[PDB]
DNA sequence: CAGTCCCTGTTCGGGCGCCG
DNA sequence: GGTCGGCGCCCGAACAGGGACTG
């Protein structure tokens, strides 16, 4: 066996374990003749060898159809393999995205035919490659051969493909430092701001460079006209595209019809701005099967037919210019949703996005701005390395009052207000200092763990009382309710002095949406107040009227 | 030609496994041109995916810092070596330090790269460089001699250090001089100006060995801060109702401390702004709590065996409050930071300094550093953070949402 | 007193999308 | 088909840690 140009990984196994010894599947014939063939030439190419039975080793075989091809390609069941093989760290440490690539004058793409089969194996480690490959007749023994090279379905051939072929494309990369070389497994984007001629003699020289080591780069594959299929996308000297988004037309949907839905949105949502699937994924909660049937809901019919009119019209994403800011505004689009638009230049999107996520049971508006900005500066310094400018619907005085007076550490970078309803805002603001002239409520209220059974009410400074039996309640929600009850049953100002650190620990942060629709009853008569003092103190203290209702709400 | 000390980690616990983070453009450039450098100089080599480890590596300047600087987040690995610089080479630390009229901190981490690293630890101590927009695949490179940042280095290194103090603690034998991490901290009671002289004395007897900053500090202008109740003529109810919670969460502190008096001042639903005269039980339980918060509190003393913790409270106007313990309301050191950088206009940044500037408290009183209680949500710190990190060494933390109880730690 | 439970937040396991 | 790695989303179940009450 020869010795291939490029050097090997050394690999090997977890300690203490041996290798695989798993027993063939029964395959069909028209995929044993189309292995046998395979074997038969990748065996002629020196990529796999003859094994005997000093091999005790073997690992399931099959084989999958190519798309758009009548040629087959080789699959190894490595899963127990997989197991006892070291650990790697992967080098992929993210995918490359269209908006974050430089106007170059000239463009080419190609690919390395089988390029894991261009990759030698480690020369200790060939043999637990070891496979069976069955015959037309289930009586005869069957060939046995090695890898050479790096298999299909093992898990270190992509970590190993991808730090090899780096290592390839250095000395090119050295001796040609103004050419971008975007590499991706075996996907190589090469562009240059070279003359159109220069260009091709720089293109065949990394043809011949590559060449020198087994990697064949057909002119099949290769890319020299616009458009440029790469990664996905459709790339145009002046703007970019995803290939076409086909959804499904089912007229019964199934959970699994749903995610496959869901993932094609997401996927359409990052240059087709508004997409919205918040109505979609609500049909995926506390469901369990995947081939269940499930109808859609008005708002759901509604939200899709949305999406669909909106994949209608032809989008484009423009690329990157460095010379100029980069600039991000976010808009409120539903209650728990948001969209932005990443730009430098007013409406040329380079790429759009959404963020919908649903932290804690009580939030406002506000913290879910600042969860988007986050998501957003991460996403930007991935793709363009640095944060854009922001242009956010909040007023700067909305902002300045919120992160001064919140008690945890929080901030958002350098933004502008962008008036562009709805804006985000405060609903409400708990006054500093009690208020005069206002009548003063001790509510709080308890529960039985047993019964179930709890007591909520308050005594005022001018003699008023209220106290109302619950059912089936806790400890916690007696205390909100007793506060419920001082808001409803009091004017636009009014003092309330409470004992529970959990009902104060929600309203002080302001919430304006919550999971529990006692909270929502209480932010909504916040809202209606004009000046609400809340004040905490200690319980069993015989503090003011707080005993002496503590002991009408004891039971 | 130097030997190299043998290194394992702790029993039972395998390498550092951590994902690099995003970095920005300033960043990863300043990365590329000292990686190249330090291959060059065989410092470092490129390795491949059949290193199943990896450590966080980012870029910083230090304070009134043109020239950019690397620092690799081996908290993880420094977990796990932990056995190594505390039970074999552990250094000592000088309890006289903290009492220097003034300390300098130089940064000697370049003299770690001149001892090479044992063979069979360099695996552990890899690294992978991210790439703009996933252009290219990481860039993995590993140690080949004391890196930066490691708790094993200056361990290692200490048999050589204490030979190049030698000549200089002869002569400055009331000088003190303490390692930490890639830092050394000098402190004596000599006046400024003869002391910063005495600073460059150092400079050049440690660049004649192979070897260039300095951060003043003063830790005899170190103050705490202690409990104080308001010194108010008259009082209402709701300024009585806010004393008892005050007085009742501060009794978990202090035990002697008493509210039955007080409390009840309290007892009939009156109206929060009406005035309350005080009565002779209550002015004598007041001005008793008074005088318990002058006293220290009992059987508080630092652990060697135990470690820090820092709980930070934002009190808003660029105030920021601190408590440094081991058991919970046993505080070892309080404190108050205000008017830092970024104030009126950056949480952020204040957090990052006034970590920086406890942390750097923790090592010149007891040498270590605290585990934080950050009142910051998680994704906040992880995306900020790194933007206005000034030192070399990196604390761990955790992220804490804990409401304003009785605003205990300032007025 | 240590034991629960009421509550909230986080982490992870698993489905899809997309790339090779 | 039921191979591998990477990144993203959505969900629920399991984990986990603090506060108030109870033998």
């Amino acid at each position: 066996v020869p010795i291939s140009p490029i050097e090997t990984v050394p690999v090997k196994l977890k300690p203490g374990m041996d290798g695989p010894k798993v027993k063939q599947w029964p395959l069909t014939e028209e995929k044993i003749k189309a292995l046998v063939e395979i074997c038969t030439e990748m065996e002629k190419e020196g990529k796999i060898s003859k094994i005997g039975p000093e091999n005790p080793y073997n690992t399931p075989v099959f084989a999958i159809k190519k798309k758009d091809s009548t040629k087959w390609r080789k699959l190894v069941d490595f899963r127990e393999l997989n197991k006892r093989t070291q650990d790697f760290w992967e080098v992929q440490l993210g995918i490359p995205h269209p908006a974050g690539l430089k106007k170059k004058k000239s463009v080419t793409v190609l690919d390395v035919g089988d390029a894991y089969f261009s990759v030698p194996l480690d020369e200790d480690f060939r043999k637990y490659t070891a496979f069976t490959i069955p015959s037309i007749n289930n009586e005869t023994p069957g060939i046995r051969y090695q890898y050479n090279v790096l298999p299909q379905g093992w898990k270190g051939s992509p970590a190993i493909f991808q730090s090899s072929m780096t290592k390839i494309l250095e000395p090119f990369k050295k001796q040609n430092p103004d050419i971008v070389i975007y590499q991706y497994m075996d996907d190589l984007y090469v562009g240059s701001d070279l003359e159109i001629g220069q260009h091709r003699t720089k293109i065949e020289e990394l043809r011949q460079h590559l060449l020198r080591w087994g990697l064949t780069t057909p002119d099949k594959k290769h890319q020299k006209e616009p458009p440029f299929l790469w990664m996905g996308y459709e790339l145009h000297p002046d703007k970019w595209t995803v290939q076409p988004i086909v959804l499904p037309e089912k007229d019964s949907w199934t959970v699994n019809d749903i995610c496959k839905l869901v993932g094609k949105l997401n996927w359409a949502s990052q240059i087709y701005p508004g997409i919205k699937v918040r109505q979609l994924s609500k049909l995926l909660r506390g469901t369990k099967a995947l081939t269940e049937v499930i109808p859609l809901t008005e708002e759901a019919e509604l939200e899709l037919a949305e999406n669909r009119e909106i994949l209608k019209e032809p989008v484009h994403g423009v690329y990157y210019d460095p010379s100029k800011d980069l600039i991000a505004e976010i808009q409120k689009q539903g209650q728990g949703q948001w969209t932005y638009q990443i730009y430098q230049e007013p409406f040329k999107n380079l790429k759009t996005g959404k963020y919908a996520r649903m932290r804690g049971a009580h939030t406002n508006d506000v913290k879910q701005l600042t969860e988007a900005v986050q998501k957003i500066t991460t996403e930007s310094i991935v793709i363009w390395g640095k944060t854009p400018k922001f242009k956010l619907p909040i007023q700067k005085e909305t902002w300045e009052t919120w992160w001064t007076e919140y008690w945890q550490a929080t901030w958002i970078p350098e933004w502008e207000f962008v008036n562009t309803p709805p804006l985000v805002k405060l609903w409400y603001q708990l006054e500093k200092e009690p208020i005069v002239g206002a009548e003063t409520f001790y509510v709080d209220g308890a529960a039985n763990r047993e019964t179930k059974l709890g007591k909520a009410g308050y005594v005022t400074n001018k003699g008023r009382q209220k106290v109302v039996p619950l059912t089936n309640t806790t400890n916690q929600k007696t205390e909100l309710q007793a506060i419920y009850l001082a808001l409803q049953d009091s004017g636009l100002e009014v003092n309330i002095v409470t004992n529970s650190q959990y009902a104060l620990g929600i309203i002080q942060a302001q919430p304006d949406k919550s999971e529990s629709e006692l909270v929502n009853q209480i932010i909504e008569q916040l809202i209606k107040k004009e000046k609400v003092y809340l004040a905490w103190v200690p319980a069993h203290k015989g503090i003011g009227g707080n005993e002496q209702v503590d002991k009408l709400v004891s039971a | 030609p130097i030997e190299t000390v043998p290194v394992k980690l702790k029993p039972g616990m395998d390498g550092p496994k951590v994902k690099q983070w995003p970095l920005t453009e300033e960043k990863i450039k300043a990365l590329v041109e000292i990686c190249t450098e330090m291959e060059k100089e065989g410092k470092i080599s490129k390795i491949g995916p059949e290193n199943p480890y990896n450590t966080p590596v980012f870029a910083i300047k230090k304070k009134d810092s043109t020239k950019w600087r690397k620092l690799v987040d081996f908290r993880e690995l420094n977990k796990r070596t932990q056995d190594f610089w505390e039970v074999q080479l552990g250094i000592p630390h000088p309890a006289g330090l903290k009492k220097k009229k003034s300390v300098t901190v130089l940064d000697v981490g370049d003299a770690y790269f001149s001892v090479p690293l044992d063979e069979d630890f360099r695996k552990y101590t890899a690294f992978t460089i991210p790439s703009i927009n996933n252009e290219t695949p990481g860039i993995r490179y590993q140690y080949n001699v004391l890196p930066q940042g490691w708790k094993g280095s200056p361990a290692i290194f200490q048999s050589s250090m204490t030979k190049i103090l030698e000549p200089f603690k002869k002569q400055n034998p009331d000088i003190v001089i303490y390692q930490y991490m890639d830092d050394l901290y000098v402190g004596s009671d000599l006046e400024i100006g003869q002391h910063r002289t005495k600073i460059e004395e150092l400079r050049q007897h440690l660049l004649r060995w192979g070897l260039w900053m300095g951060y003043e500090l003063h830790p005899d202008k170190w103050t705490v801060q202690p409990i104080v109740l308001p010194e108010k003529d008259s009082w209402t109810v709701n300024d009585i109702q806010k004393l008892v919670g005050k007085l009742n969460w501060a009794s978990q502190i202090y035990p002697g401390i008493k509210v039955r008096q007080l409390s009840k001042l309290l007892r009939g639903t009156k109206a929060l702004t009406e005035v309350i005269p005080l009565t002779e039980e209550a002015e004598l339980e007041l001005a008793e709590n008074r005088e318990i918060l002058k006293e220290p509190v009992h059987g508080v003393y630092y652990d060697p065996s135990k470690d820090l913790i820092a709980e930070i409270q934002k009190q808003g106007q660029g105030q920021w409050t601190y408590q440094i313990y081991q058991e919970p309301f046993k505080n070892l050191k309080t404190g108050k930071y205000a008017r830092m950088r970024g104030a009126h206009t950056n949480d952020v940044k204040q957090l990052t300094e006034a970590v920086q500037k406890i942390t750097t408290e923790s090592i010149v009183i007891w040498g270590k550093t605290p585990k934080f209680k950050l009142p910051i949500q998680k994704e906040t710190w992880e995306t900020w953070w790194t933007e206005y990190w000034q030192a070399t060494w990196i604390p761990e933390w955790e992220f804490v949402n804990t409401p304003p109880l009785v605003k205990l730690w300032y007025q």
